[PDB]
C-alpha cells in the first residue's frame, strides 16, 4: 500500500549529475547466475 | 581505491610483468598510465644501475640484461601519450650516468 511510501518519496527527491558522468569499470562473472540455452518440454513450461 | 597507488612501486620492482597488465590495473582504478609507465622505465634502468657494484662480476650479469632491457623498453614507448617529462627525466639520468657505462648510454639514447 501507499502508507509505506512515506519513507520512499524522501529518497526519490535527490538530483545528481556527477554519477551518470562516471561509469565504474568493475566486472562480474554473471555466467554463474543465469540459465543457458536449452530445449524444455512444453508441459513443464505450462506447469510453471 | 585512492590508496591503490601504494602497490605501483611494488609491481614495478618485478622484472617480469606484462605491459597490458599495468595498463588495465591503472584503468580499473582510474590511474594515469603515462606517469606509471615513465616511472616503470626509470626504475627498470635504475635497478640495473643499482644492480652494479656488487663486485667485479656484475658486468657479466648486466651485459645479458641490457639487450632485454632495451627490447622491453622500446615496446612501451608508443603506448605513452606525453613523453616530454619522461625524456627530460631520462636526460637528467643520462647526465647522472657513468661515462664508462656505454651500454646505459646506448639504451638511453635509443629510447630517446
Amino acid at each position: 500500500d501507499e502508507d509505506n511510501k512515506l519513507e520512499v518519496q524522501k529518497v526519490s527527491n535527490t538530483q545528481y549529475h556527477e554519477v551518470m558522468n562516471l561509469e565504474p569499470e568493475n566486472t562480474l562473472d554473471q555466467h554463474s547466475f543465469s540459465l543457458p540455452t536449452c530445449r524444455i518440454s512444453e508441459s513443464v513450461k505450462k506447469l510453471m | 581505491f585512492l590508496t591503490k597507488k601504494d602497490l605501483i612501486k611494488a609491481l614495478v620492482e618485478n622484472i617480469d610483468m606484462d605491459t597490458s597488465l599495468i595498463l588495465e590495473y591503472c584503468s580499473t582504478f582510474q590511474l594515469d598510465c603515462d606517469a606509471v609507465l615513465q616511472l616503470f622505465i626509470e626504475t627498470l634502468l635504475h635497478n640495473t644501475n643499482a644492480g652494479q657494484g656488487q663486485g667485479d662480476a656484475s658486468m657479466d650479469s648486466a651485459k645479458r640484461r641490457h639487450p632485454k632491457l632495451l627490447a622491453k623498453a622500446l615496446e612501451m614507448v608508443p603506448l605513452l601519450t606525453s613523453t616530454k617529462d619522461l625524456v627530460i627525466s631520462l636526460s637528467g639520468i643520462l647526465h647522472k650516468l657513468d661515462p664508462y657505462d656505454y651500454e646505459m648510454i646506448e639504451v638511453v639514447l635509443k629510447v630517446i
